[PDB]
């Protein structure tokens, strides 16, 4: 927690409590629908993980800011017309995992296929859902946070039908919380103290499908085709909820050695 | 011409026997059917080779959908209840007509030119005959 | 070979009866290992033993 308000108490003179922290919660799109359900589950969890001399004092919830993100995609020459809903799902997914730092979880046996040992998999705490060997390296929420998007273009250049991007800007939707572009570069923006990016709220039906152009696809010079909401969700990668059962050695055949 | 694999089996299995005299005849004679159509696709596609590699192409039609058994045969009489349904799923070959556009890209490559890229204003039925007469 | 046990022939005695038709009988340990015997005397008299070479 900040050092200025650290449970300072009189009754005699000034005495500050050493050892209680605060946490900043960046909730997802689901739990911002139901804040009260996530509140009762986290308050159950922090008593089970309460350590020896430390406790939570203050819980901070975060507030979304829609980050409009004009970007003009130009498509390749030899794409199919039916592969274009595959494009809209792809340019959405690689835009989320860079702007919104999402932790990647996957099964234990996938890690056993990889080269790292059994000491490396079970390193952290017991995770019932997936394993997180790499962290997303979340930035601190004590200060305001810059978001550099010059790294984005190769993550956007990666996908098969995409040959290049033509624009990367925002249409004056940053003034509500005074997001200032840092010193000279056009790509970076610094969101003010409490907020976190929500780049396209209610994403496909509100923004991507309506042909208002938050994302303009250009295909074969100028034909500029678009898509509806439900067509890209079928070509969207659907995640799988995975639960990790405990590892045991099963019995062999009992032999009458007695 | 295709001669059935159910002919070459020993006659005690009953494939050339009179139909449904014993009850074990029919589940056996449906077991030889999927391994017959896989071999009947191989006999069509060699007979399609003057059609598959001609320069004056005119067809949607690729690998093949013909029934393996002649119409008088006893092997036809076993599956006569679902021969109209099996021939119609054999007409999935029209859905595989994108492959025919990959051979025209190969046959045009003899003369140094690739095929045209696929556009959005195709009218893909009328697009293709332009690509056929080009070859 | 498959062999039917009969009433208190030992494994040392039964592995000698394999030498009639196995070109040198299986040892009484390697007969017990192949059948998966829990014990050297852990067979019931009804049980069928197997003696491969």
């Amino acid at each position: 927690e900040p050092e200025k308000q650290r449970y300072t108490y009189w009754y005699a003179k000034e005495f500050t409590l050493r050892g209680n922290y605060w946490l900043y919660l960046e909730p997802t799109r689901w739990t911002q629908g139901n804040i009260a359900a996530a509140t009762r589950q986290l308050t159950e969890f922090l008593t089970k993980n309460r350590n020896i001399g430390e406790s939570v004092s203050n819980i901070i919830w975060l507030q979304p800011v829609d980050l409009p993100l004009l970007l003009d995609v130009e498509l390749d020459d030899d794409v199919g017309a039916q592969d274009v809903p595959g494009i809209f799902a792809a340019v959405y997914s690689t835009a989320e995992q860079y702007l919104m730092p999402g932790a990647q979880r996957y099964r234990t046996e996938v890690l056993q296929n990889a080269g790292m040992s059994n000491d490396q998999i079970f390193e952290g705490p017991l995770l019932e859902h997936g394993w997180i060997p790499e962290l997303p390296a979340a930035r601190d929420y004590t200060q305001r946070l810059t978001l550099n998007l010059s790294r984005l273009v190769n993550s956007l250049l990666e996908i098969e039908g995409i040959k290049h991007v033509n624009r990367l800007r925002l249409d004056d939707s940053f003034d509500k919380t005074a997001i200032e572009p840092v010193k000279g570069d056009t790509w970076s923006w610094s969101i003010k103290e409490g907020y976190y990016p929500r780049l396209w709220g209610e994403d496909p039906l509100n923004q991507l499908a309506q042909q208002n152009g938050p994302l303009r696809v250009i295909a074969k010079g100028g034909i500029s085709v678009s898509v509806s909401k439900e067509q890209i969700q079928a070509s969207l990668p659907s995640q799988s909820l995975i639960q990790n059962e405990p590892v045991i050695l099963a019995y062999g055949q009992h032999r009458d050695v007695g | 011409s295709y001669y059935p694999v159910s002919d070459t089996l020993p006659p005690c299995y009953g494939l050339q026997h009179s139909l449904s005299e014993s009850e074990h005849l029919l589940p056996l004679h449906q077991f030889m059917l999927p391994f017959e159509q896989l071999l009947a696709c191989g006999c069509q596609q060699i007979a399609m080779l003057p059609r598959l590699l001609a320069f004056q192409r005119e067809g949607y039609e690729v690998w093949g959908d013909q029934w393996p058994f002649k119409s008088g045969s006893v092997n036809d009489d076993a599956h006569q209840d679902y021969a109209p349904a099996l021939k119609d799923l054999l007409g999935q070959i029209a859905l595989d007509s994108d492959h025919e556009l990959d051979i025209i890209n190969y046959l045009l490559g003899y003369f140094g030119t690739q095929r045209a890229p696929r556009t959005f204003t195709t009218q893909l039925d009328d697009f293709r005959a332009v690509q056929q007469g080009y070859l | 070979i498959a062999l039917r046990i009969q009433d208190g022939v030992s494994l040392a005695l039964m592995a000698a009866s394999t030498a009639s038709t196995l070109s040198g009988g299986v040892d009484y340990l390697t007969l017990a290992w192949q059948n998966g015997l829990d014990n050297l005397n852990g067979f019931v008299p009804g049980e069928i033993l197997q003696a491969t070479r």
